[PDB]
RNA sequence: AAGACCCACUCCCCGGCGCGGGGGCCCAAGUCCUUCUGAUCGAGGCCCAGCCCGUGGACGGUGUGAGGCCGGUAGCGGCCCCCGGCGCGCCGGGCCCGGGUCUUCCCGGAGUCGGGUUGCUUGGGAAUGCAGCCCAAAGCGGGUGGUAAACUCCAUCU
RNA sequence: AGAGGGCGUGAAACCGUUAAGAGGUAAACGGGUGGGGUCCGCGCAGUCCGCCCGGAGGAUUCAACCCGGCGGCGCGGUCCGGCCGUGCCGGCGGGGCGGAUCCCCGCUCUCGGCGGGGGACCGCCCCCCGGCCGGCGACCGGCCGCCGCCGGGCGC
RNA sequence: GAAACACGGACCAAGGAGUCUAACACGUGCGCGAGUCGGGGGCUACGAAAGCCGCCGUGGCGCAAUGAAGGUGAAGGCCGGCCGGCCGAGGUGGGAUCCCGAGGCCUUCCAGUCCGCCGAGGGCGCACCACCGGCCCGUCUCGCCCGCCG
RNA sequence: GCCGGGCGUGGAAUGCGAGUGCCUAGUGGGCCACUUUUGGUAAGCAGAACUGGCGCUGCGGGAUGAACCGAACGCCGGGU
RNA sequence: CCCAUACCCGGCCGUCGCUGGCAGUCGGCAGAGCGAGAAAGAGAGGGACGCUACGCCGCGACGAGUAGGAGGGC
């Protein structure tokens, strides 16, 4: 029984909905249980970071996103290769792996195993046991200065270059962007079907010639 | 907007009141010395017009600087500008009756059917 | 508001030192019940238990 | 000072906060209605009452 | 509140603001938005004209980010720069143009809506139209692509 | 994976033994002076400490209405068992292991996929999923790439 | 016990009784008066309030002065000085932050390209100043004066 | 159309019926304002509250429409010789308010200024309304031109 | 179709401030009368036109009465 | 000559209107007016009450009501 001018309703209440109300009464309480193990969680690994392992850097698919970077799943074994590190022994010292990347750039490729090398730097290496430390380990006195890291270890900060203003050229100036497009747009269309009249253009030569 | 209407000839030395509120516009670039009197103004406002040396007044001010409002330009900002408007006047599926109708969301399967495509039944 | 005037800093014993601080903007600032009135009887609500 | 900030110091501990502003300056209008400006510009007050 | 609402002002009154004659059923029409074609015919042809049909080409797997394009008009185009960027440019003497990236603020295309402040400018965005490349150009600046 | 040539340490894991969580019990200060009442936990007062305590003014009990009568409350308070945990040392074992380079080898899941068809299911639309029946594989193959089909390129998983 | 073992409080319907009144158009009701009770009015000799006159008193007693204290206002035509500025301005300044304004450590193929740190600039804030502007009636003191009030002496 | 030969009703007590959630629309109040909003997640007895986090605004709605779709995407004039400069964001009528002022407002009289006030007339004209233009998208007719890496 | 300029004794009487936009409940069984009027022998019948009533409305009158005649209503005193 | 809740006159309540009036309680820093038919200047060379302004005050006119709508409830 509609009224006068209002709007089309579809309200998705024609099921039984009554007894599937998820109500959040949890959410205060809940966010208590999330965070007193995850204060908990940092008291077993002390000197381990918070955060855990470090993430790469991971550009976005699906053209609305690509000009972003997030912080992905794990490194990819290339990324690891490059770098002088085991995929064995990664884990083992808090760098995140995942074998089901690839690396289809190496703008992309590059740009992570530095991030891998400022973290193997970065890092103290605590000996295994303490009255005899390896050679991978790191200096006694530098141990002291072992505090538990907050946050994301080693955040993504999605920087821009920061350019300057140039003088405009002639050739700038006489480029015809609009049209330039409207030309990229026609053959990437057209392409195709000039291929094929194309092909039979020599086919209609060949039965002249003899 | 009053900007707009303070270039108007016989004027420029008056003082711009209105009982509304200003809000800056982004897409002016030169501003000049303004005597405003609002009942509010936005931050942006404000930073703007004091930036380019202008006035800004209360009505309270207005009244201790002039009590009949003598060389002042009441203004007002767009009455019927909200987006509500364009819901009104005669109803849509009518002749001639450019209005637009409540839509839960736009596409090509809302409201482009029947009443509108003269392939389909009909249209006004 | 055409001055913040300069309030005195008292001890532990009552009396008043020789410090003096600037009385801060925010107590200037405009005394709106109406909206004291608006925001006290909707923050109160978020206390509240559920009942059935 | 940091926590709300006076009104051309926006505050330090919020992230882009500053205090509201007044709607009207002098706020009581008994020394407004007494005025010289305001005085002169008035007709006279004519409260001759006329009963029936 | 309760005590705002309009049953506080109907109690003692019998029909409770519904009327004796056409007393208060369950449902006289039809629930939902039933008898569209139907006894509800004149309220669909008077408010919701189009209502009933088809009409286009039914795309199945429709991926909104494929059809991503937030366009930015030219005037509010150096609201994408500080202000620092604008004065310094109509200060400089070497004719120095500031390049505004367009795709750094989130917009990709560029539509001409209206004046542009005459100083050289050299936008880096990803679409353009024709009339937004008129005012660039006009002005003294240069339209850019990127990808 | 094996071979050769280098580089690099050889100590981790099982079986025995010793040095907070649960329960019990305690922890401040008025029944002060008059005065109301059947009964006071009431009313008044306790100065120059405008009684006393207060990290304790939650609550309950108590012959009306109690911070100071009682149990409690507060305390990163004490005391007493009990269980777990934390390393260390001993005895008995198990345990000799890695990485890079080069060569030479090796490598895949079937009445299943897939196709037809019927029925159910799905937003899945010339069939998304599931199942029956018939058909029934391949190995530079196979699956997917949201319109049925051929051809040809890519991409992507196994 | 007007709490007496289904007992706190103990309503209405209904019933018993006592007291009052009425009673052949069923009762009840509206309006208008009348009569009768019921209690109340603590009703029964009915107003206080100024002001001036007249007659009898009693005080520590008025005015005007003297000293102390407190307050108000000041155009003091323009007192000195503070503090403050949702006032600007003047900085061989000292600063901490903001900006899409422009040498070096680090770095992947000594120069070209690149990331991090400084520096120059702009704008902001505040501080150390200098001087105007203005208030102190959303904020002040010491003076000076006029007035007032209180206290105490006198006065009698 | 009920006093009805229409139905419910012996009497008394207590119970007893437009609510809650979601969505939408309009009106209204408040904050901010080309922005706005943390609702989700984090961060440091009452308090399961409150505060805070923008390098938590991802995201929602808004700032741009139109087409079934590929797509396209919101002023012009004027001079100098397709090019170089200049003026450069409609008009008309009705419009609250404002603005100028032809004049004209008493102490024994005359001259007489500052300020204030009044006013025929003439103006800039808010919002909004009526109309004529202009611009973008679809589509149609007529055409005549320009551009370039293939 | 545009400009520009000039003409108010406001060009019948009477009365009265208008314009305009939102949101919107109830209703969508009606009934009666003068006059006109169709079917019907006719009907307190059925069906229309115009205006007013009743419904939604008491009051004075027609003894009585939804509609007739008068007249419409805050609570009161006087007059008519 | 009789009388209606009609009409006239008067009182009181309320609503509506005048988008009415009042900050002027301007006092020995004083001088008591703006009821006036006529676009505008009382222009300068010791003293009751009041005004919860969401208050107070003055004029007019008006008052039926189911369904329904709204406002106010010290």
């Amino acid at each position: 029984a509609p009224s006068r001018n209002g709007m089309i309703l579809k309200p998705h209440f024609h099921k039984d909905w009554q007894r599937r109300v998820a109500t959040w009464f949890n959410q205060p309480a809940r966010k208590i249980r999330r965070r007193k193990a995850r204060q908990a969680r940092a008291r077993r690994i002390a000197p381990r970071p918070a955060a855990g392992p470090i993430r790469p850097i991971v550009r976005c698919p699906t053209v609305r996103y690509h000009t972003k970077v997030r912080a992905g799943r794990g490194f990819s074994l290339e990324e690891l290769r490059v770098a002088g590190i085991h995929k064995k022994v990664a884990r083992t010292i808090g760098i995140s792996v995942d074998p089901r990347r690839r690396n289809k750039s190496t703008e992309s490729l590059q740009a992570n195993v530095q991030r891998l090398k400022e973290y193997r730097s970065k890092l103290v290496l605590f000996p295994r046991k303490p009255s005899a430390p390896k050679k991978g380990d790191s200096s006694a006195e530098e141990l002291k200065l072992a505090t538990q890291l907050t946050g994301p270890v080693m955040p993504i900060r999605n920087v821009f270059k920061k350019e300057k203003a140039r003088v405009i050229t002639e050739e700038e100036k006489n480029f015809k962007a609009f049209a330039s497009l409207r030309m990229a747009r026609a053959n990437a269309r057209l392409f195709g079907i000039r291929a094929k009249r194309a092909k039979e253009a020599a086919e209609q030569d060949v039965e002249k010639k003899k | 907007r009053m900007i707009r209407k303070m270039k108007l000839p016989g004027r420029e030395n008056k003082t711009a009141v209105v009982v509304g509120t200003v809000t800056d516009d982004v897409r002016v670039q030169e501003v000049p010395k303004l005597k405003v009197c609002a009942l509010r103004v936005t931050s942006r406002a404000r930073s703007r017009i004091l930036k380019a040396g202008g006035k800004i007044l209360t009505f309270d001010q207005l009244a201790l600087d002039s009590p009949k409002g003598r060389g002042t330009v009441l203004l007002s900002g767009p009455r019927k500008g909200r987006e509500v408007y364009r819901h009104f006047g005669k109803a849509p599926g009518t002749p001639h009756s450019h209005t637009k109708p409540y839509v839960r969301s736009k596409g090509r399967k809302f409201e482009r059917a029947r009443g509108r495509r003269a392939s389909r039944g009909y249209k006004n | 508001a055409c001055a913040r005037p300069l309030i005195s800093v008292y001890s532990e014993k009552g009396e008043s030192s020789g410090k003096n601080v600037t009385l801060p903007a925010v107590f200037k600032a405009p005394i709106r019940p109406d909206i004291v009135n608006f925001v006290h009887t909707n923050l109160r609500k978020n206390n509240r238990q559920p009942y059935a | 000072d940091d926590l709300y900030g006076t009104w051309r110091k926006a505050a330090s501990l919020k992230s882009n906060y500053n205090l509201p502003m007044h709607k009207m300056l002098n706020t009581d209008l008994s020394r407004i209605l007494k005025s010289p400006e305001i005085q002169r510009a008035l007709r006279a007050p004519r409260k001759k009452i006329h009963r029936r | 509140p309760s005590r705002l609402r309009k049953t506080r002002k109907l109690r003692g009154h019998v029909s409770h603001g519904h009327g004796r004659i056409g007393k208060h059923r369950k449902h006289p029409g039809g629930r939902g938005n039933a008898g569209g074609m139907h006894h509800h015919r004149i309220n669909f042809d008077k408010y919701h004209p189009g209502y009933f049909g088809k009409v286009g080409m039914r795309h199945y797997h429709l991926k909104r980010n494929q059809s991503f394009c937030p366009t930015v008009n030219l005037d509010k185009l150096w609201t994408l720069v500080s202000e620092q960027t604008r004065v310094n440019a109509a200060k400089n003497k070497t004719g120095a143009a500031p390049i505004i990236d367009v795709v750094r603020s989130g917009y990709y295309k560029v539509l001409g809506k209206g004046k542009l402040p005459k100083q050289p400018v050299i936008v880096k965005a990803k679409f353009f139209s024709r009339r937004a490349e008129e005012k660039i150009k006009g002005v003294g600046g240069a339209c850019v692509l990127v990808a």
